[PDB]
RNA sequence: UACGGUGCUGAAGCAACAAAUGCCCUGCUUCCAGGAAAAGCCUCUAAGCAUCAGGUAACAUCAAAUCGUACCCCAAACCG
RNA sequence: GCUCGCCGGAAGACCAAGGGUUCCUGUCCAACGUUAAUCGGGGCAGGGUGAGUCGACCCCUAAGGCGAGGCCGAAAGGCGUAGUCGAUGGGAAACAGGUUAAUAUUCCUGUACUUGGUGUUACUGCGAAGGGGGGACGGAGAAGGCUAUGUUGGCCGGGCG
RNA sequence: AGGACCGAACCGACUAAUGUUGAAAAAUUAGCGGAUGACUUGUGGCUGGGGGUGAAAGGCCAAUCAAACCGGGAGAUAGCU
RNA sequence: UAAGGUGAUAUGAACCGUUAUAACCGGCGAUUUCCGAAUGGGGAAACCCAGUGUGUUUCGACACACUAUCAUUAACUGAAUCCAUAGGUUAAUGAGGCGAACCGGGGGAACUGAAACAUCUAAGUACCCCGAGGAAAAGAAAUCAACCGAGAUUCCCCCAGUAGCGGCGAGCGAACGGGGAGCAGCCCAGAGCCUGAAUCAGUGUGUGUGUUAGUGGAAGCGUCUGGAAAGGCGCGCGAUACAGGGUGACAGCCCCGUACACAAAAAUGCACAUGCUGUGAGCUCGAUGAGUAGGGCGGGACACGUGGUAUCCUGUCUGAAUAUGGGGGGACCAUCCUCCAAGGCUAAAUACUCCUGACUGACCGAUAGUGAACCAGUACCGUGAGGGAAAGGCGAAAAGAAC
């Protein structure tokens, strides 16, 4: 699923429109990639798929607040 | 089972009579399972009868 | 002379005999189909 | 509740008789009865002795409503009504035409 | 223990049959019902000392089949186990 | 003996040659396009354990459970 | 029953499947049978089907499926490891005399035989899920051997016009 | 030896006849086309609808196809009969 | 409840019960096969087979339980790896599957109308995936409103077919505010002072008010007609009661009933005391909501087609303030006014049904009513999803034609 695994943030329906009558179903998707991280408590590394700017957030909440968005869905690193 | 009844005519026969509890009930249903004088009542001695007590001294658990 | 069917007992209980469709979405659904309707016939398997 | 009973005359209130008395002979289930005597009909068949019976078929009474049956009065010749319970004795026949209740 | 009383759970009824009558006459051979297990892991061990008898041979087959009772609808007879059973005298090795 | 079946008795029972599609045989031979694997079995060791279990020799011994079995059959018992 | 005639690699015959009492006995003729019908591959009630060895199960496996953990996919669904199933393939023991209306490599009667367990004495390292060996598997071609079989002879039983 | 010729099994249809309320929504006869091969066949599996499979015909996909079969939308829609 | 009873087709036969376990009914229990989500492991559903542990030898493993997977609460073991941890083992609990309709999230038409047809409409409907509750949703003002005021939410009636929007066309169509049904509020952003304090549950009990196996309940006869009456005739009778079930002709008085009368072992709806134990007060000072708002690019949701498009939401870039600070007030600026987002929870007016119960039936009477009155989603048909019948009524009594 191309959906947020840190923040839940989910893929949005949407048209594409021009100057013409005709008009088509979008649907806009989440940016997130793979980038490793390092979990001083625990002396190891994971790899975590994260998003533009949402890493900009991690950096200033530390990965502790993750790791609680993952146990709240029991999922492991 | 009432104190009344409770524990008589049952536990003094649990081990002793089980060489005869299978066997007396057999010879009965064979010879009630014969036709013989049209008997039918006998389906009323060989059932309805010889589970009645064994069957509420049930408390031990297991095997 | 014949007309496009086996005998084979095997292909009429393999794929839409009751523990193949219990195995499937639909056939499940169809199992519950047969019980709206009200048959007494689970599966024609046999 | 039971009014009738085996032990009581009945007078047979319906058009088979038109007169003739008895009492019930067994009691049936889903509000039916049997009288003696009312119904002793012969039927249409041989009674094959074999040389076993001396012989012949008898008859017997056949089931009728217990509603049509109807208690006999013994006094004017008439029917009688029943009713139920009293002051003193347990599940008692009333008995609404005699000043005596057990 | 290796073998409990319980186990004298053998034997339903027996059966009536001109094959046994006649084809069953000149040996020592009885007809009998039986359960759906047909209790063979302990049927031998247990009719030698429950009968009266002393067994030389044990057999059973299941009576299949027939459907049919009436008209309109289905009636069925379902399966039963038959039990053919020989006593002994003497031996034979 | 109700012969209502159910036994008793009993002859010859061998040579000649030829002969399969079956048996030797998935043989052998031959060419090519080069042609299932595993387990039983034989055997080597790992494990584990010990006057146990196993093995070698002699001898006793408990079980063979689980399913099917009638009748049809190139056929008015299958299929149409 | 006798005779005549037809087929004879089939119009003979052995057997699984799959169907479903059709096999046995009786009485029911109402329905059935591309005709009577007294008959039954008809209706109906009852009878008959026995396994250490058969073919199957266990063991092993192809193609392929199933598939914890793991993974892709809004989702339905799919992928796939550890494992696990599976035949059209590979693996332990079976043959046939007796016969009843109908039963039998199953009972009866003989003979053959394999796998798993229990245990003693004497002496004593046994043993896998692993390793090796084997299992083991292209399609034709060409001699030889052999046997139920073929066809006479002899023998016993009968025939001699 | 044989993508040779004969030919039964098997496979397949050039002609003439029969059959299409026929025994039968593909079967029959008489002469046959092939017949160790790009063969054919017993058995199972894998592939599915705007997709499969096809020495590839709008052929085949269970009598069905310029989108099959079943159900739902559905009492479709019809300046017309 | 009941002298009856061993169910129907059912005859026949053997037995039972009436003080001492009758059958039957209502409540309270006992045991609870195999397959199925099916789950120790397998498979061609009702079959075949493991591991582990406790008891035991009578010394062939007999007897009896537990054991998918993930998550949670937590141990045992543990590789690379030192301690650790992946992996593995186990226990305890939860989830799974099935169910009528409504509901929340994901996916989502065509025909139809626009008298064509492509925006619009049909319609977020039909249908498919997932989840969940008694409802879901919504919620205790970053609400509006308009300088005057109201004061959580929702559903019904109005506002208004107006103001709006619209291939300006078909259509779509409010707000503010008014009339009702219905009105509970709380928790985190920590933790000291104070305490177990409305309220809920688990387990145990009692009372009241309903539901219930149940129990009593009036009178019509005589006679004629007829095979048979309740008709007719004669003389009546009960009237709190003439509702109608019917029963063997037109029954208030035959029975079943009606009007009315009666009662609670125990179970159970509701409301409430209360025992234990868990849960929840009172009070105060701090903390104090950020990739969040705002602004662009692309769009959604708004009646509203993007226009001047605010609001609410946001895939994506940019991006703060942090309370003389932030939001909205229909682009935007200025002033003024009023709320304070970026954490969560919740009473019932409403939506809804397979089911359960009552209440009403100027609905039907066998080519009527559902496919259905005849052991009919049964026969019957299809490979399967799926499609699916034909067929009533002798009598009071089988007395169903003996001889």
């Amino acid at each position: 699923s191309r959906v947020c695994q840190v923040t839940g943030k989910r893929p949005v329906t949407g048209n594409n429109r021009s100057h013409a009558l005709n008009a088509t179903k979008r649907r806009f998707l989440p940016n997130l990639h793979s980038h490793r991280f390092w979990v001083e408590s625990e002396k190891r590394f994971v790899t975590l798929r994260v998003s533009a700017k949402g890493m900009r957030v991690i950096d200033k909440k530390g990965i502790d607040t993750v790791l609680a968005e993952l146990r709240a869905r029991g999922e492991k690193y | 089972m009432k104190a009344k009844e409770l524990r008589e005519k049952s536990v003094e026969e649990l081990n002793t009579e089980l060489l005869n509890l299978l066997r007396e009930q057999f010879n009965l249903r064979m010879q009630a399972a014969s036709g013989q004088l049209q008997q039918s009542h006998l389906l009323k001695q060989v059932r309805r009868d010889v589970a009645r007590v064994k069957t509420l001294l049930n408390e031990k658990a297991g095997a | 002379m014949k007309r496009t069917f086996q005998p084979s007992v095997l292909k009429r209980n393999r794929s839409h005999g009751f523990r193949a469709r219990m195995a499937t979405k639909n056939g499940r659904q169809v199992l519950a189909r047969r019980r709206a309707k009200g048959r007494a016939r689970l599966t024609v398997s046999k | 509740a039971a009014k009738i009973r085996r032990d009581d005359e009945v007078i047979v209130l319906t058009g088979k008789d038109k007169g003739k008395r008895g009492k019930v002979k067994n009691v049936l289930s889903s509000g039916k009865v049997i009288v003696e005597g009312i119904n002793l009909v012969k039927k249409h068949q041989k009674p094959v002795p074999a040389l076993n019976q001396p012989g012949g078929i008898v008859e017997k009474e056949a089931a009728i409503q217990v509603s049509n049956v109807a208690i006999f009065n013994a006094a004017t010749g008439k029917a009688d009504r029943v009713g139920f319970r009293f002051e003193d004795g347990k599940k008692v026949r009333f008995f609404k035409s005699n000043s005596e209740t057990i | 223990m290796i073998r409990e009383e319980r186990l004298l759970k053998v034997l339903r009824a027996p059966h009536v049959s001109e094959k046994a009558s006649t084809a069953m006459e000149k040996s020592n051979t009885i007809v009998l019902k039986v359960a759906k297990d047909a209790t063979k892991a302990e049927i031998k061990a247990a009719v030698q000392k429950l009968f009266e008898v002393e067994v030389e041979v044990v057999n059973t087959l299941v009576v299949k089949g027939k459907v049919k009772r009436h008209g309109q609808r289905i009636g069925r007879r379902s399966d039963w186990k038959k039990a053919y059973v020989t006593l002994k005298e003497g031996q034979n090795l």
